[PDB]
Order: C-alpha cells, then structure tokens, then sequence
C-alpha cells in the first residue's frame, strides 16, 4: 500500500496544579521515528530511530518549537472541552489527536486525515475532502462552527498537501533500507497435545512489517475455523511484529486443518499445515 | 473504563540458555494511567517502556521490553495495574502460549 | 519539517 506519515498527540489534564501532560509520537507507516514529552526537564523533540538522526539541529529546534506551541494549545483545549461538557476541575480528562498523510503515485497527497477524541471517544474528524468536518456530538458542533468560520480545514489542507507529503518523501528517502521494504512473516505451525482427545495447533507469523496481516484457519468447510484463539498483533521489539492463531482439533485429524496467512510482504496468500 | 489486554512473549522462539528479548505488550486500555512491570521470579526487571501511543479506536498501547535468557526453571511474568482492575493482573510468560 | 502547526485552535 501507499506509505504514510502520521502524528499522535495525547494530552492529559491534571487535577493537581492546572497544567497538562502532552506526549507526541511520529510514525512513518508503522515505524516510530520521533517523540516528545513535556514531563521532561526542558522538553525537546527526540529521535527514536537511527535514520531520523540525519536531520540537523535546526530541524530539532523547529520541531521542538512547534510541538511546544501545540502542547500549549492542547492544554487550553482541555479546559475548553471541560467547559463544553460541564465538568469540574476535580477529574483528569484526555484529549487525543491523530493526523497524517499518505503518499500518492504522482508524488502528491493520496489522502489525509485529522481526528480528535475527548476521553477516548470520537469528537471531531476532518472529512475525506479535507474541506469539511464531521462532529461526533453536540459539543463538537460548537468546535465545528468555530472551525468553519475561521477555515481550519484550509490549514489542515495546506499542511497535508505540502509539508506533510514533502517531509514523508524526504523520510522515505532517508530510511530507505528499513522503511521501504516490507518483510514477510516467517511462519510455522506448532502442536501441543493437551486437552482430552484434543490437540492445539498454533500458526505463528513472526518478524513481519508492516503490522497489518491476516491469519485464519480452515478445515473441510468454507468458513474460517472459529475455533480461533487469535491474539492482537504485537511488536517484536525490533521494528517487526508477530501474531498467532490457535485452535483445538481432535487427535486424529491434524492434516484436515490449514493455516492461511496474508501479508503485503507476500505476493500470494501463504498456506501451511502441521507437517 | 476500558480494560487492558496483556501479552507476555519472547521476540524469538524460546531456547534454553540463549539470549532473547522479553516483551510485555499492553493494549486497548483507557485512561492512559497504567503500571507495567516485567518480573523475573517476582522481582522487578529493569526494562524500557515505549512512548505512549494509541490505536484507531483511541485505546492506548505500551510495550515493556528487556533482554533475558530463558531456562527451564526461571519463571517470567508481567504485572499490570490500571484503574479498571480491582487487583493487579499478572500474566505469566509461556514459551508456547 | 514534519509537524503540523496546531495553534489552530482555541477553537476546541
């Protein structure tokens, strides 16, 4: 699929002394490359992968400035929405944002997004056309009228159409050897006879990138064996991810079940079994 | 109040007496306040915590990872405490799950 | 050169 550059912002209000904790992470697809935390002593934007350290100190100064100002803005937005929802100052509340841009075939913006949530549920999202807003509730309609009046949609559009895609191109060039190759999952099926007349088969896919993957089981019928103990996709810790799907089959019919794997690192769906 | 899902696993297939990487991945929780510790036989290991991020559903995820060297005796687990859990959630490491 | 300037608020 098309490459992506995105930014995730988490702002948490504190009851204790009126400020707010702001944490920002930056991703080039499924690889984190920057971070920021104003809990730190004299906070700065910090590198989190080797390649991004090819950027000079002017870049780091700028980024630091931009995220500090954004942090102040989210600090005031916390109070604003607290007023919108008629909530007191005793409790802690969260304001989250995720925005970003995908890189198109012509070298320009394929699509972009900017979504904001309050306390973990949709608040306001920028529509696909990048010229309108979808408000998730009544309080978000106030925000949306404010944003239509002063045309924040054009600011989001100017960012995602210029700065975002250009920076994403420069990044994909910088991290050429790691960001641009999708490594396929190394797959294998293990067997664990445990339950009475029941034997667990587990299909493992390890060490793949990007994170999206499909792991299903199949027996004599057509549907995915919903004899599926499927875990959430998890980071390996070195940039890749892993996953597995397990089920319990009678001791006799191990060869009647096949694990199907699908991942963009493979040109075709993979099929494997307990050998 | 959304409860966290906790997975304890090695980066590579576990072999006795060989270096590997222990991971505790905690996902799907909200609010973001959480305590996550990796434990080798009940003692806190010195491990790194990832930077706070979240998924499309706005639920948060964190990764507490370190090095380890598994054998047949040492038990490994992950202790996670979140406002949604009455008692701490301890998930034991199993090389097969 | 990555981040968006979100001072575009006081608005939310």
């Amino acid at each position: 699929g098309p490459h992506s550059l995105s930014y995730f912002y988490t702002a948490v209000s504190r009851p204790d002394r009126g400020d707010s904790r702001f944490i920002a992470v930056g991703y080039v697809d499924d690889t984190q490359f920057v971070r920021f935390d104003n809990y730190a002593p004299n906070p700065r934007m910090e590198p989190r992968v080797p390649w991004i350290q090819q950027e000079g100190q002017e870049y780091w100064d700028r980024e630091t400035r931009n995220v500090k100002e954004t942090a102040q803005t989210y600090g005031v937005g916390l109070n604003t929405l607290r007023g919108y929802y008629n909530q007191s100052e005793a409790g802690s509340h969260t304001l989250q944002s995720m925005y970003g841009c995908y890189l198109g075939p012509d070298g320009l913006l394929l699509h972009g997004y900017r979504q904001d949530a309050y306390d973990g549920a949709d608040y306001i999202a920028l529509n696909e056309d990048l010229r309108s807003w979808t408000a998730a509730d009544m309080a978000a309609q106030i925000t949306k009228r404010k944003w239509e009046a002063a045309d924040e949609a054009e600011r989001r559009r100017s960012y995602l159409q210029g700065l975002c895609v250009e920076s994403l191109r420069r990044y994909l060039e910088m991290g050429k050897d790691t960001l641009q190759r999708a490594e396929p999952p190394k797959t294998h099926v293990t067997r664990h006879p445990s339950s009475d007349l029941g034997v667990t088969l587990r299909c493992w896919a390890l060490g793949f990138y990007p994170k999206e993957i499909s792991l299903t089981w199949q027996r004599e019928g057509q549907d995915q064996s919903q004899d599926m103990e499927l875990v959430e996709t998890r980071p390996s810790g070195d940039g890749t991810f892993q996953k597995w799907a397990a089920l319990v089959v009678p001791p006799g019919e191990e060869q009647s079940y096949t694990c199907h794997v699908q991942h963009e690192g493979l040109q075709e769906p993979l099929t494997l079994r307990w050998d | 109040a959304r409860p966290p899902k906790v997975q304890v696993y090695s980066r590579h297939p576990a072999e006795n007496g060989k270096p590997n990487y222990l991971n505790c991945y905690v996902s799907g929780f909200h609010p973001p306040q959480i305590e996550i510790d990796l434990l080798k036989n009940g003692e806190k290991m010195n491990a790194e915590q990832s930077d706070l991020s979240f998924s499309k559903d706005w639920s948060f995820y964190l990764l507490v990872h370190t090095e380890f060297t598994p054998n047949a005796v040492d038990q490994y687990s992950c202790r996670v405490k979140h406002v949604t859990l009455d008692k701490p959630k301890i998930v034991k490491w199993d090389r097969d799950h | 050169r990555v981040e968006d300037v979100t001072n575009t608020a006081e608005y939310w």
